[PDB]
């Protein structure tokens, strides 16, 4: 859900100089504190 | 009376 | 000559206009209106897509009824043609392009609601096709009295 | 009814219900089924 | 007429908020409530009313005055949020309306709770559930308000109500969050008020002016009140945090601009029919909240009208406002003041 | 003594039908036209607190 | 043969009834619906004064009554053997007319103060004296289209 | 914009300017009304007479139905006991057409065939002229009463899920008002009683 | 001859056409007005979706009910026909039409009303069948019109 | 017929005595049902001054009064042998004191909703929306007077 | 000029060349104008897949080339002396272009927006989006086939 609400607000951020990826994770991940199945998926941003 | 309750129709029915 | 005058063939080209006109434009709104849902709820899940895709195809049966009752029509015009013909074609026409566009308002909202809901139940997908069904003979049931009118267009005509 | 005679008893008795429905909602998230005796004749019956 | 076109899309809705409105309690269920002795009497005592069977599942000793209004303002925002999901078109909008004013004080909550450096886990509870907007534990960062409008605020619905706040450009203190707040809560009554007007229909659409006016002219109230406390405001600085609409507002609000004293204030209401009871009284609040609730009430005669929706969602706040008043003096055996809950139903 | 030689009595009885065929196919696509889909019911929101 | 009865002068004479009887249900149902929603809103507050507040709905049922007796006078005076010159029928909707739209007109206004009367006596027993003096004043816009019918229709029937 | 009061706008000036043409031209007695009338077909007016009748009765059935109806179920999931004690509201919403079919049995009767000549005669257009009239005044005061006892009815099932002492008194609003849709039935049979048939 | 002109079959022609054209315009709004209050509530309780999908069966008699009277007025038109039988096919269409058309409108809204409203309250299910019986029997009375002004179409017509 | 005295003469007079009455009844319903529902409103709090701020209500009834005058005097001019110029004069002559009589109605029910809602705060307003309601009056005594002479005209050396 | 083939019969064969260009260019307009807006919106933060979301311009180009192949060959058809039969379905075929065009450009813009701006996001939805324009293509093209149909008649043994 949140991997559009992160690139754009650290587009926002970085002024454009994001280098921002992404892959995704095929199964759901069952969590406690929810009680969904909550498709998640990795990152990583680069900067110095 | 009395009958037979059945759980089911009573965890639902509470909360 | 009394019976076919001069302007007969005006209604016969209004009703095979009317025919692909209407289908098509309640074929575009159905396309449109469940495309919009499937590309809104298709980027979360992707796997969804090819299964998703029945309202889009469901709509897009409406323009071929058009078509065949337009072609149809087509080959029936003529220059020194009666009254009689031209009016049932113009009504040939319109019967199926009004219950067309009927039938695609149907589809296209029933399509934008369940493409949407059973990305949520995936037990509602069942229900979503037995309810575009329902739409989809609406265009059937225009498309059956149109053809049961244009067998009736030249039988007995002088 | 908070000043009506024999409300305490209503009170152990329905926390002990509460108890109960707390356990049939652990019998979920790992699926064991109820025992379900079907001897509904030693309670209801003819002689009543 | 209004009743030809309300049905076609609000008649469910129409049916269900006025079945919500018969579960309010009357005056003689609140004296059934004062006259309990601890608190799980007040749990058998709001079982036999639409509460009924909500403290369940809870225990007979972990049953406390904080728990009670946590369950009891639950019920009421599951019960928002399931006529809002059965809107669509303009009464959406309406709701949605509704919750921006929560969606606000969050915004002040948060932004508040950055400066003092506590947990970001704490200011996100106690929070209002309702005015929620998923990416607000992100106003947990950068102090100034220049790197959170052009960050987190823009997507927000609140984008258009920053318009007059871009004055300063330094990091905020206690004084300058509320001065933000002010300022985008007259913005949103004005813009609602404008929306109120130009979309509703005629027996929602006098209705809604009237009660947001009477939200305006509290607003106005309190902000002159709280102004001639130990600060210096000039004049023309605080007519800017005073709404547009109102009955008080193109001459009241002029004289509340530049009230100096606790005398200037009295002077200025003087002249408004419906005021000038309240500056002589016990506390002031109770009187805003009798008002309230006496307009609340008028709202429920119109049959054919949305503004039952928020008739209905001002008087439910103001019941658990009075459940909470009972239960912090049975709990605490202070029994003195516990008939001063407002009751009009 | 006849109505007129192009705006005759059969002319004007179909365009009276037509007219109102036409009314009340416009009146029935302005019901058609103004139908919305309570999107809230079929999705679903986070919300952490509760 | 007359010059001064054509055959279509029954037309407008029918038009008239028409008119005359549609226009004052209309009246009466505004004033009927639009009263009867403050009578059942004050319903749930205090349910011992409805009993006393049904007085717009019988103010605005004696508007179908006039309505009424003009479409009975009217529809007397029609007879496919009789003259009936275009006089007669010109009067005829000229009446039907002036009561129905003197009917709608009187029956918004019983509505409206009906509304807002029984909807604020909740609040002031006192309040319903006044509430009938405004009720009176608003049923004889429905009495004065009735004269000037009544006059109409003994004024060309001869 | 308003684009519907723009073609009102246009259909204005085009009969304005048309009318005040033929009058300077001097034609102005070629706009015949009374021709019109009497050239038109007598079976036009008798049978879109009995199909607006029926059309217009039953479309007043069913506003007021959906607009009871809506609130019945809406004020159902509290009270779910006001069900079958309100459904004679929608009793009184539905006989509404049922006075559409009756008026519609009785003039359909009269829809026999004229001979050529014979045929534009004063009785034949006075039966035209009078089912025309009678068809759209049943018609119309059926589709008034309907929507009328709806709303009321509406009203009615949210005082009865309030307090069930209340749906006594509020069915007197409804009773009175279903005596227009009778006061319709009236006038329509009473209009159309001296007509003949298309002899 | 004056007696059976040469545009008599064009209100036979329109007549037939609309029978169709406006009751697949009300079915498509019941069918659409309900299944979205379909989708919405099977989220959530998906045990509900076929006992609920009564009101789009309901709305899709009404459809059938058109294509009847379009099947049987199509039957009776020919080149030769008089203006009696002509205006008799216009009143049997726009009858069955404008009764067709507002019976589905009405069952899509108390069905969309009765969908949502029995996954709360489960006794709701009879209200909302005892309800959509009564609105489906107006489409019904379009048909007895248009059956009963049928039955005289060409008896003794030259 | 004659030519100048047509068959469908007596129609204008029958739009022109229906006119007179259909368009003072709008004003005269406008005027008191926009002055009753502030007559309401106000003597909740003040029931003392109930028949006091009645006024515009009586001052809208007058209008109807006039319109039915002009449709009683019409009406005894209507005759099956008259004249086009009659029927001209009969119509102007309902037209005039019909619209007249809207516009005073108008103005008659919207000053009165503001002078019964703002005269129970200051018992010295009463006699300025009088001073007001007589102006707004005297609009449709104006559409009286210009239908009255034409009325006197209609019958006049004709032929 | 004489009875089967008169005077004001080029009239319709010129409303029905204009017509099929005029709205087959208001379909193509709302196609790129609508899905255009989500290409400048999208290709900010993702700059690389602009030449794969083109495709729906590309799209809504073809159907402006239906209306002028219509048009042109209509052109080529039309005469001083041209019956009413020919006017009439060189009208048929103009409006049959025109609005199925006018239909799928409508179709194609709505579908188009929302599409790139879901297919950037998930790299997945791009044949979706291919295969969703696909079937808001081809009610062009059929209106294209309905219109060279008709065309194709207009003068076999029209004398």
């Amino acid at each position: 859900d949140k991997v559009a609400t992160l690139e754009q607000i650290l587009w926002r951020v970085l002024r454009g100089n994001l280098f921002f990826k992404t892959v995704e994770i095929e199964q759901p991940v069952y969590d406690v504190k929810t009680r969904e199945y909550k498709h998640k998926n990795a990152f990583i941003v680069f900067s110095h | 009376a009395f009958e037979y309750k059945d759980m089911e129709v009573a965890v639902a029915s509470a909360s | 000559t009394e019976l076919c005058p001069v302007y007969a063939p005006f209604f016969g080209a209004i009703g095979c206009a009317s025919a692909i006109i209407f289908t098509s434009l309640g074929a575009a709104y159905g396309t449109a209106k469940s495309g919009v849902g499937i590309c809104a709820t298709c980027v979360l899940r992707p796997d969804l897509l090819f299964k998703n895709i029945v309202p889009v195809i469901m709509a897009g049966i409406i323009a071929i009824y058009g078509l065949v009752v337009s072609v149809l029509v087509c080959y029936s015009l003529g220059q020194k043609q009666a009254l009689y013909t031209g009016f049932i074609q113009l009504g040939a026409g319109l019967s199926v392009g009004l219950s067309g566009l009927a039938a695609g308002f149907a589809i296209g909202i029933v399509g934008d609601a369940g493409v949407r809901g059973s990305s949520q139940q995936p037990r509602l997908f069942v229900g979503m096709i037995l309810i575009l069904i329902f739409a989809e003979v609406l265009g059937l049931y225009g498309l059956i009295v149109a053809l049961l009118l244009n067998s009736r267009a030249t039988q007995d005509v002088v | 009814a908070f000043q009506r005679t024999f409300v305490n008893e209503i009170r152990r008795l329905d926390n002990v219900e509460r108890q109960y429905r707390y356990f049939y909602s652990l019998l979920k998230k790992h699926d064991i089924k109820l025992y379900e005796g079907d001897t509904d004749k030693y309670l209801d019956g003819s002689g009543e | 007429m209004e009743g030809v076109y309300f049905n076609i899309d609000n008649g469910f809705i129409e049916g269900v908020v006025r079945g919500y409105r018969n579960g309010l309690l009357s005056n003689n269920q609140y004296i059934n409530l004062t006259q309990c002795d601890t608190l799980e009497d007040l749990k058998l005592q709001l079982s036999s009313t639409d509460y009924g069977n909500f403290l369940s599942s809870v225990s007979s000793e972990s049953l406390t005055t904080s728990l009670i209004q946590e369950y009891a303002s639950s019920k009421l925002y599951h019960e928002f949020n399931y006529i809002r999901d059965q809107s669509s078109g303009s009464t959406r909008k309406f709701m949605d309306y509704i919750t921006y004013g929560y969606m606000i004080d969050n915004v002040a909550l948060m932004i508040t709770g950055t400066i003092h450096d506590r947990d970001k886990g704490e200011i996100l509870q106690r929070c209002h559930p309702l005015g929620w907007f998923d990416t607000l534990p992100t106003l947990s960062v950068a102090t100034d308000l220049e790197s959170l409008y052009e960050t987190v605020l823009v997507d927000t619905p609140l984008a258009p109500y920053f318009k007059n706040c871009f004055d300063t450009a330094e990091e905020l203190d206690d004084m300058n969050i509320e001065i933000i707040r002010n300022k985008l809560y007259k913005a949103y009554l004005e813009d609602f008020y404008n929306f109120v007007t130009e979309e509703i229909p005629e027996p929602a659409k006098e209705c809604m002016q009237t009660l947001l006016g009477f939200e305006a002219d509290r607003r106005s109230i309190n902000i002159a009140l709280n102004s001639l406390q130990s600060s210096d405001i000039d004049p023309d600085l605080k007519s800017d945090l005073l709404p547009n609409i109102g009955k008080l507002y193109p001459l009241a609000t002029f004289h509340l601009a530049q009230a100096q004293d606790f005398e200037g204030v009295r002077a200025a209401l003087a002249n408004v029919y419906e005021y000038r009871g309240f500056l002589e009284t016990g506390n002031l609040e109770d009187h805003f909240y009798q008002l309230e609730m006496e307009l609340c009430r008028d709202a429920f005669t119109q049959q054919f009208a949305i503004s039952t929706v928020w008739a209905w969602m001002k008087s439910k706040e103001q019941e658990v406002r009075n459940i909470t008043w009972i239960a912090e003096c049975i709990a605490q055996n202070q029994r003195e003041r516990i008939n001063n809950y407002i009751s009009v139903y | 003594d006849i109505l007129s030689s192009i705006w005759t009595e059969g002319l004007l009885m179909c365009l009276i039908v037509s007219a109102l065929l036409l009314f009340i196919l416009i009146v029935a696509l302005s019901w058609i036209s103004n139908l919305d889909i309570t999107y809230g019911a079929l999705e679903k929101s986070t919300n952490p607190i509760k | 043969s007359n010059i001064y009865a054509p055959l279509y002068a029954p037309f407008f004479g029918f038009a008239g009834c028409a008119a005359a009887m549609v226009l004052s249900c209309l009246g009466a149902a505004i004033g009927t619906a639009k009263s009867g929603i403050g009578i059942a809103g004050i319903g749930t507050f205090k349910p011992e004064l409805i009993m006393k507040s049904l007085i717009p709905v019988v103010m605005s049922g004696i508007l179908a009554i006039y309505g009424l007796v003009v479409a009975v006078l009217i529809a007397g005076n029609l007879s496919p053997t009789e003259d009936y010159t275009l006089f007669n029928g010109f009067m005829h909707l000229s009446c039907g007319l002036c009561v129905g739209f003197a009917c709608l007109s009187s029956g918004y206004a019983i509505g409206m103060v009906g509304d807002v009367g029984v909807r604020k006596y909740m609040h002031q027993p006192r309040l319903f004296v006044g509430i009938v003096l405004i009720l009176i004043f608003s049923e004889v816009l429905g009495l004065y289209g009735m004269i000037v019918a009544l006059i109409l229709n003994t004024r060309g029937s001869e | 914009f308003s684009f519907s009061h723009f073609l009102y706008y246009l259909v204005l000036i085009v009969v304005i300017v048309y009318g005040l043409y033929k009058l300077f031209t001097g034609h102005g007695s070629d706009i015949n009304f009374g021709k019109f009338l009497l050239r038109t077909s007598p079976y036009m007016w008798a049978n879109l007479g009995i199909a607006l009748c029926v059309g217009l009765s039953v479309v007043g059935a069913a506003w007021g139905i959906f607009i009871t109806g809506s609130s019945m179920i809406g004020a159902g999931v509290r009270a779910p006991r006001i069900t079958t004690k309100n459904l004679i509201s929608i009793i009184f919403c539905e006989v509404v057409a049922i006075y559409g079919l009756i008026i519609a049995i009785v003039f359909s009767s009269k829809l026999t065939v004229a001979t050529a000549e014979n045929m534009y005669s004063k009785s034949n257009l006075y039966t035209g002229y009078s089912l025309f009239w009678a068809g759209i005044t049943v018609g119309a005061s059926n589709l008034i009463c309907g929507i009328a006892v709806g709303i009321t009815g509406a009203t009615a099932a949210i005082s009865d899920a309030a307090d069930s002492a209340l749906f006594v008194k509020i069915l007197v609003i409804e009773i009175f008002g279903s005596i227009l849709g009778l006061l319709g039935l009236i006038v329509g049979l009473l209009m159309a009683g001296k007509a003949s048939e298309f002899q």
